[PDB]
């Protein structure tokens, strides 16, 4: 009944999407003819969520391909899975964005997003209850940020009351892949908070460390980098597709990450994580589990969730698992991270179990945590931000394409805005907040 | 789809283009007379080269490149070389005279002559984009065609084609080195005329490709041949994210958006490594750290000014071969925390990075190093307001004296012209120094307490 559109953007997240798709047709079992071959009646009986179904025995994934320079997207197609991607799906410019947002929003994706929104049209005419909106994309990228926002922003208008939910390659804390990253990051994010309902922030910088740290990979690549994405956003949509114990689907997520319509950028991981070394001696435990989904080097943020304190989390457990067990390691790390949790929002957890397991792995959790430690992430881009517009460094370029100083001004001006509300709740009381005065005391006549 | 043209403007343009398309014929297969020896699609396929060709016949290629200078001496040897039957006859156009290593003769007489010609037959070769993201021009800034089309042409292209990606490939002055007495005066005639119209301009100097030759690679003969035949692997660099695929490519726009903080502030000044001495090669360890530390050494720069002079704006430093994202983080990482090695105070941001899965391939013909991992960087930085202090320098002693201007005035050219594009030097000076400058707030005069 319930099935959910993808869409891909950017060389960026296109790259990440070729790749989920493959992870997920491993999960259900498609053969790379796009034929279920699998090995359970479920897999191929919630296939529905994802694929569209089709004669001759078929599947075609419901993920559109986007991007304003041809060059990656002919990449996807030649290599794995490539050829169950739909055609049709393919929706491609000549010029590129050039690492620039406001040549992605005003010109060449002005230019190109119509014909997009009529295959996201001909897609939502395809399922039955329309969930909702999956987007890959990066943040300093140019068509993810620029033409994602475009699009994110015009969906809305067009499904209000469907979510659109996002993971996003954001800005890092130590290097810089894009100069124009601060500019790209700070006009999405305007962009981005009015209009989605979910935001999954993931870096670069923790994606490599959880590599070289816990995989013990001694270079990690961007093949490896993906993996690891690609089973987050499994572990995410794992309760459409497959039964369990408590099933938490993406509007019930939603409802438990998101405590007013702006707090909604996350810090997600994926449990386990273990070298083939570790792999022997570890033992793989609800307990084992829960210690590694708080891990706070294990989190897919270069900042550190004990920095401040959890709004919410959230927890999809996949596997044979035991409901004491579970309830019971999410109340031991409440107690004893007691400093680590907001003091008005009441018993911090979500918890949902899922029956079945990732391919390959014996059992896994999903960690979703929606702390005020993403205070660090606005507080370094909109900086970096005032750094730029202040010197109208890099402008010329955005504005040569019909932007205006204004629109720079508005999106900082949000996103000032936007880290003052998670400045104003990171350790918020409590106890009453102000108006403190009072009537006095009967006075002789 | 994803389409660029070369002019290869007076003997440098051309001596360098001789070089260049070898090695894009080479890394392709493609035959010194534009044959595919084995296609396994004949029409169609991969073939993700006709970014640099259109195909012909039975799979034959021809190369989007235009070759020019008004001496049928430095043409004549690509329509009777190694190569004549790859290019095609109309894309080796001359002129009747050559222009005597002098502006005037280019851009108001006899490239003025040319011009409508080259203009054709580019719209030729354009109208055949399909996917058209701009055009580069090869040249030297102390040419005389080098100095007197690119700046005609450059008049022509930026309203003919305008949002359309305009680049220059420029030889740039020499700090000791000289080739010609009249270089200080093209080179500034020609910055006035189009750094008005490229959107970034990418530097080299043949008194470092000496040095590099000498050094890092062990030569001790130095031919142009030589030279230019490491030029090669620079637009081989820049150009692999639209000739193959990788992980992170980087367009012929990225440059621009990523290198320019200001539109006359455009001019990254190059460098690429490794390189070595057959030798060497054997004992090195070239991992991705040990290159990107050749890269920033100062010896090792492609522009001869040393940039610990300066401080840096902006870079761009794409990986190509056996690379590694988390490897390259590593060194970006590490570059970065030497502070020392000098930003702007301003910077909150200054890098570009890029991924291509395909190696580093050299030439047929010498002891040469086939590593299997290499870096291409452009550097922007105020190091070379040092070398615009040194054309400060030259011009005015020569232009006081009012020596040579009587070649430029009797060819087409103002006096004014002279003094105006002087003038722009002086602003450029300028231009250059209201940035190396830390971003401290305040303004005018006082003398006294406030406390
Ligand atoms: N790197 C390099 N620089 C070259 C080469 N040939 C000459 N030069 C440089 O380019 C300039 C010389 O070119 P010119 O002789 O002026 O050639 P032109 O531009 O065609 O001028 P005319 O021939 O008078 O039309 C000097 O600044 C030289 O240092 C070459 O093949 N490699
Ligand atoms: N994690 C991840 N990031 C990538 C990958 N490839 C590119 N990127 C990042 O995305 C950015 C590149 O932007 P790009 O996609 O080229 O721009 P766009 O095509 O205009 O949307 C840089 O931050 C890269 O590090 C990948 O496969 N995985
Ligand atoms: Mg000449």
């Amino acid at each position: 009944m319930r099935e959910i559109v993808h869409i891909q953007a950017g060389q960026c997240g296109n790259q990440i999407g070729a790749k989920f798709w493959e992870v997920i047709s491993d999960e259900h079992g498609i053969d790379p003819t796009g034929s279920y071959h699998g090995d359970s009646d479920l897999q191929l009986e919630r296939i529905n969520v994802y694929y569209n179904e089709a004669a001759g025995n078929k599947y075609v994934p419901r993920a559109i391909l986007v991007d304003l320079e041809p060059g990656t997207m002919d990449s996807v197609r030649s290599g794995p899975f490539g050829q169950i991607f739909r055609p049709d799906n393919f929706v491609f410019g000549q010029s590129g964005a050039g690492n620039n947002w406001a040549k992605g929003h005003y010109t060449e994706g002005a230019e190109l997003v119509d014909s997009v929104l009529d295959v996201v049209r001909k897609e939502s005419e395809s399922c039955d209850c329309l969930q909702g909106f999956q987007l890959t994309h990066s943040l300093g990228g140019g068509t993810g940020s620029g033409m994602g926002t475009l699009l994110i922003s015009k969906i809305r208008e067009e499904y209000p009351d469907r979510i659109m939910n996002t993971f996003s390659v954001v800005p890092s804390p130590k290097v810089s892949d894009t100069v124009v990253e601060p500019y790209n990051a700070t006009l999405s994010v305007h962009q981005l908070v009015e209009n989605t309902d979910e935001t999954y922030c993931i870096d670069n910088e923790a994606l490599y460390d959880i590599c070289f740290r816990t995989l013990k990979l001694t270079t990690p690549t961007y093949g490896d980098l993906n993996h690891l994405v690609s089973a987050t956003m499994s572990g995410v949509t794992t309760c459409l597709r497959f039964p369990g114990q408590l099933n938490a689907d993406l509007r019930k997520l939603a409802v438990n990450m998101v405590p007013f319509p702006r707090l909604h950028f996350f810090m997600p991981g994926f449990a386990p994580l273990t070298s083939r070394g570790s792999q022997q001696y570890r033992a793989l435990t609800v307990p084992e589990l829960t210690q590694q989904m708080f891990d706070a080097k294990n989190m897919m943020a270069a900042c550190d969730p004990r920095h401040g304190r959890y709004l919410t989390v959230a927890a999809v457990f996949r596997g044979r698992m035991s409901m004491k067990e579970v309830d019971e390691q999410m109340l031991n790390v409440q107690n004893k991270n007691s400093s680590y949790f907001v003091e008005w929002i009441p018993n911090n957890v979500k918890t949902a179990v899922c029956d079945i397991p990732p391919r390959g792995l014996k059992m896994s959790a999903t960690f979703i945590g929606n702390s005020t430690a993403i205070q660090e992430l606005f507080k370094r881009i909109s900086e970096q931000f005032t750094a730029m517009f202040r010197r109208k460094a890099f402008l010329h370029w955005y504005t040569g394409e019909g932007m205006d100083e204004m629109e720079f001004t508005e999106a900082e001006s949000n996103m000032n805005d936007l880290v003052s509300e998670y400045q104003q709740y990171q350790d918020a009381t409590a106890d009453e907040q102000g108006e403190f005065e009072e009537e006095g005391e009967e006075d002789e006549a | 789809m994803r389409e660029c043209i070369s002019i290869h403007v007076g003997q440098a343009g051309v001596q360098i283009g001789n070089a260049c398309w070898e090695l894009y014929c080479l890394e392709h297969g493609i035959q010194p007379d534009g044959q595919m020896p084995s296609d396994k699609t004949i029409g169609g396929g991969d073939d993700s080269f006709n970014t640099f060709f259109s195909e012909t016949g039975a799979g034959k290629h021809v190369p989007r490149a235009v070759f020019v200078d008004l001496e049928p001496t430095v043409i004549d040897e690509v329509r009777t070389g190694t190569y004549r039957q790859l290019f095609h006859p109309e894309q080796l156009i001359t002129g009747k005279e050559d222009a005597a290593n002098n502006y005037a003769r280019g851009h108001y007489t006899i490239g003025k002559e040319i011009i409508d010609l080259v203009l054709d037959r580019i719209r030729k070769l354009a109208d055949q984009c399909t996917g058209l993201q701009g055009f580069l021009v090869f040249h030297s800034f102390g040419g005389g065609t080098g100095s007197g089309f690119t700046s005609l042409l450059m008049e022509r292209l930026s309203v003919d084609y305008g949002k359309k990606s305009k680049l220059e490939f420029s030889i740039y002055p020499a700090p000791q080195v000289s080739t010609a007495v009249v270089e200080p005066y093209n080179s500034i005639l020609t910055t006035h005329t189009t750094l008005e119209h490229s959107d970034c301009a990418f530097m080299v100097d043949n008194e470092a490709i000496y040095d590099i030759c000498r050094r890092n690679l062990d030569i001790e003969r130095p031919t142009y041949t030589n030279l230019n035949r490491l030029i090669s692997q620079i637009v081989s660099s820049i150009t692999a994210s639209l000739r193959f695929d990788g992980a992170l490519n980087v367009d012929l726009t990225e440059f621009q958006t990523n290198l320019v903080p200001y539109p006359r502030i455009h001019f990254p000044l190059a460098t690429y490594a490794p390189v070595i001495s057959a030798e060497k090669a054997y004992h090195e360890q070239l991992s991705v750290a040990e290159i990107t530390n050749a890269c920033f050494e100062p010896a090792n720069q492609m522009v001869k000014c040393d940039p610990r002079h300066g401080k840096y704006m902006a870079c761009c430093l794409l990986y190509r071969g056996d690379v590694v994202p988390k490897d390259v983080n590593a060194a970006i990482a590490t570059i970065k925390t030497k502070r020392s090695i000098q930003f702007v105070d301003w910077c909150p941001t200054g890098f570009k990075v890029g991924i291509n899965y395909q190696p580093p391939t050299v030439v047929p013909g010498g002891d040469l190093a086939k590593v299997q991992r290499a870096v291409c960087m452009l550097s922007n930085t105020t190091a070379i307001a040092e070398a615009w202090a040194r054309l400060d320098h030259k011009f005015d002693l020569m232009y006081a004296k009012r020596a040579f201007v009587h070649w430029y005035v009797g060819e087409g050219m103002e006096e004014g012209e002279f003094s105006e594009a002087r003038e722009d030097m002086a602003a450029l000076e300028k231009d250059y120094e209201e940035v190396g400058v830390d971003s401290v707030e305040g303004e005018g005069e006082e003398e006294g307490e406030e406390y």
